[PDB]
């Protein structure tokens, strides 16, 4: 019983820290957000303008 | 999220759990009837709503966050407990509970282990994969201590406990495996196998060879010891233990000790070693007239058992006698309704129905003769106690007490001889000296020899009360022993009494079971007789 | 034999508990890459409004 539960300590610990790697790097991927887009809408804004 | 075990979650749990083990789909699970509860990974954080299980024998609440421990003393009965993998960081809380033998407390923030000297029958202990630091820590627990440490715990607390496991621990990762061979030498095959090194035999003095020949012996003491317990409670004697306490309870010994301490202490002592020699022959009398009638009532019940049994071999070979009737009977009904000749049948019916009214009759008999039997038997042995062994013990009680008067008596009189002395002595000595330092001791003698009849109504009082409650002592042992004959001979009578009902309601079934398949025999037999027309 | 039997029983009962365990796992970080897939899918999609832009 001790043994196995040992070995589904080690699991969880395991798949917790698969989760928190997963969680990591895709939030980290995600930091990137739309600020680009409304950068280059107020862009296309700001030119017509001058072109009027 | 924190949570909570509750009853919707009892009732859950039991689900679950049933499920697990294919339990009989009751959804009226009787609350105060639960034995096994496993809880697998609720995330628990609490333990609670788990009051009235007196009668738990298995318990599970692995993987969860439980961190802490208490009043599960209630819980007293427990016998397979899992709480390991927890935050759990101190033990305590089970003080109570002695009948545990699994007990797991495996990784954990477990660093010290106390609470565990009432479980002495632990046998299954997981504490490993801990924070522990030093491993004598669980040398406390098997009667072992390092050597240079002043230890009162000179009574092993652990002696069965052979399932234990700590490894893992933060101390047990430096000089492998040395500590698991010093706990052994203080605590299966591993066992032996490290008993079988040099060095860790040679490292101690107290092996277990030695260790289980005093545990013999000493088991062998602690057995005589509580046989000789019972043997004075049921001398009924036990009650003048504070006899020899009274002192202690008189005040006015004490006040008295200040006229002449030495040979106060003096008589003191001789009035206590001959009150305690005499008294112990008291109870030793009255041990051997209670062990006669523990044999006398002993044989009661044999001879009852004998008896009895002779009443159900007669009532069985008569019942056996009986059921050969009925399945002639029977035989004979399908042959002859294979025949229909229904009033042979029936009348042959008649017959056997008549036959058993007589066995009812006989059998009603037969409870007769065994209240006759009983009554006579009772009746008998309880004239016997009384002339034999009631009486030894109303002498052997009334001498004991009159001979503590005796005691009592003289040691007054030592008393008086002893104030008249003082008192002449005091006479003749304050006419020559009036002036000494003022003593306050000095100064209370005095004044306790110049009331001498101060001093005389004094010890008369504490003599009076002394032999009263040696007397009231004397009178609550023989109530005593009034009231365990009575409760002995009410419970036989009252037991004789629900198994006589028990017996003639038993008689009654079997009669009216015989009366009513008799009738469905006829009956059907009768009813053949209806389509025939 | 009896012990063999309970062995057994209590082995099957675990077994059952890592596999499944397991499994849950399992479909567990598929539905969250999957997620963030589809996500990451959509956004290249995207970029391109702001390329032509």
């Amino acid at each position: 019983e001790e043994r196995k539960n040992l070995h589904i300590n080690e699991l969880m610990n395991n798949h917790e820290k698969a989760f928190a790697e997963l969680k990591k790097y895709y939030n980290d991927i995600t930091a990137e957000n739309l600020n680009l887009i409304k950068a280059h809408k107020e862009k296309i804004a700001q030119i017509y303008a001058n072109i009027q | 999220d924190p949570r909570v075990i509750n009853e919707q979650l009892i009732l859950d749990a039991v689900k679950q759990f049933n499920q697990e083990n294919n339990k009989i789909t009751t959804e009226n699970i009787i609350l105060q009837q639960l034995r096994q509860l496993q809880l697998s990974f609720k995330n628990i954080l609490k333990i609670q709503h788990l009051q009235g299980l007196e009668r738990l024998e298995k318990l599970q609440l692995d993987n969860n966050i439980i961190e802490k421990i208490e009043n599960i003393d209630h819980l007293v009965n427990l016998k397979w407990l899992d709480l390991s993998f927890n935050c759990i960081k101190k033990i305590e809380g089970l003080d109570k509970l002695k009948e545990l033998t699994d007990l797991s407390l495996f990784n954990n923030y477990i660093e010290k282990i106390e609470g565990l000297h009432n479980n002495t029958k632990l046998n299954v202990f997981s504490i490993g994969n801990n924070r522990l630091k030093s491993y004598e820590e669980i040398t406390l627990y098997f009667g072992y201590k390092p050597r240079g440490e002043e230890g009162t715990n000179d009574r092993p607390e652990f002696k069965r406990l052979q399932v234990l496991n700590v490894s893992g621990n933060p101390f047990t990762k430096d000089k492998e495996n040395e500590y698991k061979n010093h706990i052994i030498c203080a605590i299966e095959g591993d066992r032996q196998l490290i008993r079988q090194d040099e060095q860790i035999s040679n490292s101690y003095n107290f092996t277990t060879t030695d260790y289980y020949q005093q545990m013999q012996a000493q088991e062998q003491k602690e057995e005589m010891d509580r046989q000789t317990l019972k043997k004075k409670k049921d001398a009924r004697m036990d009650i003048l233990d504070n006899l020899k306490d009274e002192y202690l309870k008189i005040e006015d010994l004490q006040r008295v000790k200040i006229i002449k301490p030495n040979q106060i202490n003096e008589e003191i002592e001789k009035y206590c070693g001959k009150i305690n020699d005499h008294v112990v022959e008291m109870q030793a009398a009255v041990i051997q007239k209670h062990q006669l009638i523990l044999q006398e009532m002993s044989k009661t019940e044999v001879s009852y058992k004998e008896q009895e049994a002779l009443h159900e071999k007669e009532t069985l070979q008569i019942l056996k006698e009986f059921e050969h009737e009925k399945k002639v009977e029977f035989r004979n009904w399908e042959k002859e309704a294979a025949n229909g000749d229904a009033k042979k049948e029936e009348s042959r019916l008649k017959t056997l129905l008549q036959k058993t009214t007589s066995l009812k009759n006989k059998l009603m008999d037969i409870e007769i003769q065994l209240v006759e039997e009983l009554e006579a038997i009772f009746t008998d042995y309880d004239t016997k106690k009384k002339e034999t062994a009631w009486k030894d013990i109303e002498e052997i009680i009334v001498l004991g007490q009159k001979k503590i008067e005796e005691e009592n008596v003289k040691f007054y009189s030592n008393l008086n001889v002893i104030k008249n002395k003082e008192e002449a002595n005091y006479n003749s000595t304050q006419q020559q000296q009036l002036e000494e330092e003022n003593n306050e001791e000095d100064d209370e003698k005095a004044s306790l020899l110049e009331n001498k009849e101060q001093l005389a109504q004094m010890i008369g009082n504490i003599k009076e009360t002394l032999i009263d409650s040696h007397t009231k002592i004397i009178l609550s042992a023989q109530m005593e022993l009034q009231k365990d004959l009575a409760e002995y001979a009410k419970q036989q009578k009252n037991k004789m009494y629900e198994r006589n009902r028990k017996n003639i309601s038993q008689i009654i079934a079997q009669i009216d079971a015989y009366q009513t398949e008799i009738n469905e025999k006829l009956k059907q037999g009768d009813d053949e007789s209806d389509h025939e027309n | 034999e009896a012990r063999a039997a309970m062995i057994k029983q209590l082995e099957d009962n675990k077994n059952q508990k890592i596999a499944e365990i397991i499994k849950e796992h399992t479909q567990k970080y598929n539905d969250i890459k999957n997620y963030y897939s589809e996500i990451t899918a959509t956004n290249l999609d995207y970029r391109k409004t702001l390329k032509n832009e």
